[PDB]
């Protein structure tokens, strides 16, 4: 019975997907989010062998120790919702309220965070899962480990080798083969997302927010961003999906090199 | 001076 293993505190945040609330775990007081999804809005579903929805379905398949991706700790059905418990770090801030606050964050940070972000992306992939959403505000930071969870798998789908012709993540981070042909392919299409979080995190937004900007080809730098950087974020917002990298090239670029461990990172530049 | 905001998930 949900009602009787969660003490409900505060109301986290709330959009389309329905609602968060910050919570705690009787049992033990494991610190939890609450998320409340209406079934009104579930467009895509999938089966446990129970029909589910699909967001259910793919945090079952990331679901592990690894840390890298928010765990799914249990989950509840309700007349018109779904109730989902996640495990909530403590304390904790979203990547988009942390680049708002700070800015354009130092390459030694960005490096640490895009790499961490690379991982567990990597860790969804592996286990069969494409997140479909990959931006700053799907990025939560445990302020006190500097370690990164990637969140909100409620746009994503099962990880297959031919064209998606669904898209319902964010379209500013949405790939020129979508506007264009409503096509991508999952792989390449999340390599785009990754170029437009990089470039995020070091100019301190994101570099396009209208459809003619993300055909274009034109990445333009706002901020004194180091040529080795640069190099890396125009290769992942490359035109055409085949020129951009593998997550492999990406990780093996000589501006990923030398990068920080979570506890280094947290030392360094989150402990305040 | 530049506006940074949110984009909804849709
Ligand atoms: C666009 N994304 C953002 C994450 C999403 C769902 C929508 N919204 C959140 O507000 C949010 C979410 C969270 C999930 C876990 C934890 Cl620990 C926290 Cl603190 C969460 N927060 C603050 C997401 C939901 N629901
Ligand atoms: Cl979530």
């Amino acid at each position: 019975p949900l009602e009787s293993q969660y003490q409900v505190g505060p109301l986290l945040g709330s959009g389309g997907f329905g609602s968060v609330y910050s919570g705690i775990r009787v049992s033990d007081n494991l610190p939890v989010a609450i998320k409340h999804v209406e079934k009104d809005r579930i467009s895509d579903w999938g089966e446990l062998p129970t029909r589910v929805p699909m967001e259910v379905v793919l945090l079952k398949k990331v679901s592990s120790g690894f840390s890298g991706v928010i765990r799914l700790l249990d989950w509840f059905e309700r007349p018109d919702s779904f109730v989902l418990i996640l495990e909530r770090p403590e304390p904790v801030q979203d990547l988009f309220d942390f680049i708002t606050e700070r800015g354009a964050l130092q390459e030694e940070l960005a490096r640490s965070f895009f790499w961490q972000v690379l991982e567990a992306v990597r860790h969804c992939h592996n286990c069969g899962v494409l997140h479909r959403d990959i931006k700053d505000e799907n990025i939560l930071i445990d302020l006190n480990r500097g370690e990164l969870k990637l969140i909100d798998f409620g746009s994503g789908a099962l990880l297959k080798d031919t064209v998606y012709t669904d898209f319902d993540g964010t379209r500013v981070y949405s790939p020129p083969e979508w506007i264009r042909y409503h096509r991508y392919h999952g792989r390449s299409a999340a390599v785009w997302s990754l170029g437009i979080l990089l470039y995020d995190m070091v100019c301190g937004d994101i570099p396009f927010e209208h459809d003619e900007e993300i055909i274009g080809g034109q990445v333009f730098f706002r901020q004194r961003v180091s040529s080795e950087c640069q190099h890396l974020i125009r290769w992942c917002l490359a035109l055409r999906p085949s020129d951009r990298p593998t997550f492999e090239e990406i990780q093996n670029h000589p501006w990923m090199q030398d990068v920080l461990l979570p506890q280094e990172t947290a030392e360094i530049h989150l402990h305040s | 001076a530049r506006k940074r905001r949110r984009h909804p998930s849709g």
